[PDB]
């Protein structure tokens, strides 16, 4: 599983 | 360029119309064309300029990832030799992932970041700087992965190095820096320890510093740092 | 065209690896790349042709729907006027959908139709005439849209006199058919009467002849009707 | 909501 990243904020 | 007869003004309208259509080539054409007039974004005409590009090179990332699994496949003992079809179609991809990161990255060079005095634009510029060159990372593999990595750890911590200077601990923009620097440390730089450490601090001086928020701004500071804690159950 | 000097079935194989990586639009252009060699098309190729084209129109699709409810939203008393770009860029996704169907009716008749000569070929690609037709009618307004309904319902119809001929009245592509021209009533035609008749009686026509069917084609007839009576609950 | 037509089948 990979790192989680900054998501999309809309 | 196509969208030099639009105006600058009905471009951000039609970025904001491809979103809503989840259009995100088109998104992200407007977006270029806008940045292309000149002028520097706002912090809502940033935000639209990495919600575009993230969601095209998040498809070509997935799609890449996709390919070199099945080409990785392919190249093991046993394999039924199948031509050179997953390799072109794999190079293909990686192609049309190299250009957009090299697109974002012009257009961070020519001319954002020189003009991005703010702590808050500029920080956001030079974390979509390690952000992009990560992304050139995670296909690299020819004598430039090195300087490649390079580029994206000295982006990454010229930013880091303003955000600690400017702004606090729970700041948003301070926040998802850290958690993208994290990740390059233990997805691309092969420094899990480090990847950690940064995560922990991170989230353990945000906390100290929650009771200074109201509460919306508590929301926005504590969702980021659950994603510092989701990695570091992960990591650790 | 681009594909002209890529082998036919390296085209089906990157096809396949496009659909695999979820890159449609590819998988497309690989598709007419190997149609345009001039043979016919496998059972298995003439499905991996449709599933490209509908997952290409289908994003146009949300994304007209998405667009035009906006312009119809700004088109009503009260609304704050914001200038052309609503429409420009519905009137933008619109041509690009309009000529996504225009390629595959071009492919359809250059010349897939007039090769095709066994009944679950042609039903197949004259099925997929009514449907592109029927994505065109979605979006028609001007002179043409009777026309272009016309020219669905002639496409369906010629289907649905081979079907009833030749095919037995679980075949899947039999049932699809129908499945689809009861939408083309209901939703194009202002003939939902007719819409709910074909569905019922289809529905009731492959009840009765389930009995002679495999487990594994038991499953696909059932599937189909399963869709048919979820449109008859949703119509009655 | 609308009709449902045929899905794709991989
Ligand atoms: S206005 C310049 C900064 C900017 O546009 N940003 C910085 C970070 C934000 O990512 C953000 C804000 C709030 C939340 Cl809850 C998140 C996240 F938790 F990741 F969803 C991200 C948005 C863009
Ligand atoms: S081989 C020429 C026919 C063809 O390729 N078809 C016809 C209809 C099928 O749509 C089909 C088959 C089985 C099921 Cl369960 C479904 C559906 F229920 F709609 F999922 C569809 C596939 C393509
Ligand atoms: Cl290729
Ligand atoms: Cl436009
Ligand atoms: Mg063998
Ligand atoms: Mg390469
Ligand atoms: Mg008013
Ligand atoms: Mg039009």
């Amino acid at each position: 599983q990979r790192s989680t990243s900054t998501p999309n904020v809309h | 360029g196509a969208m030099g007869s639009m105006e600058r003004a009905s471009l951000i309208q039609k970025a904001k119309l491809a979103e809503q259509a989840e259009r995100y080539e088109d998104m992200a054409a407007f977006m270029k064309g806008a940045v292309e007039k000149g002028e520097e974004l706002s912090c809502e005409e940033r935000n639209l300029l990495s919600v575009a590009y993230k969601n095209v090179v998040g498809g070509q990332r997935a799609a890449w990832r996709v390919l070199s699994s099945i080409e990785q496949k392919s190249n093991e003992e046993g394999s039924e030799e199948k031509g050179p079809e997953v390799r072109e179609y794999r190079e293909k991809v990686e192609t049309e992932l190299q250009g957009v990161c090299d697109t974002v990255l012009g257009l961070l060079d020519s001319h954002l970041i020189k003009e991005a005095g703010d702590a808050e634009s500029r920080v956001f510029y030079l974390k979509m700087k390690g952000d992009y060159y990560r992304y050139l990372a995670e296909v690299a593999t020819g004598d430039d992965k090195k300087r490649i990595i390079d580029s994206a750890r000295s982006a990454y911590q010229e930013a880091m190095d303003i955000s600690k200077k400017e702004m606090p601990p729970t700041n948003p923009i301070r926040l998802g820096l850290a958690l993208n620097f994290s990740v390059f440390h233990y997805e691309i730089a092969n420094s899990p320890e480090e990847a950690i450490s940064l995560a922990k601090t991170t989230f353990d001086e945000a906390m100290a510093d929650l009771h200074t928020l109201s509460e919306d701004s508590y929301k926005d500071s504590t969702l980021i740092m659950q994603l510092l804690r989701d990695n570091l159950t992960l990591w650790t």
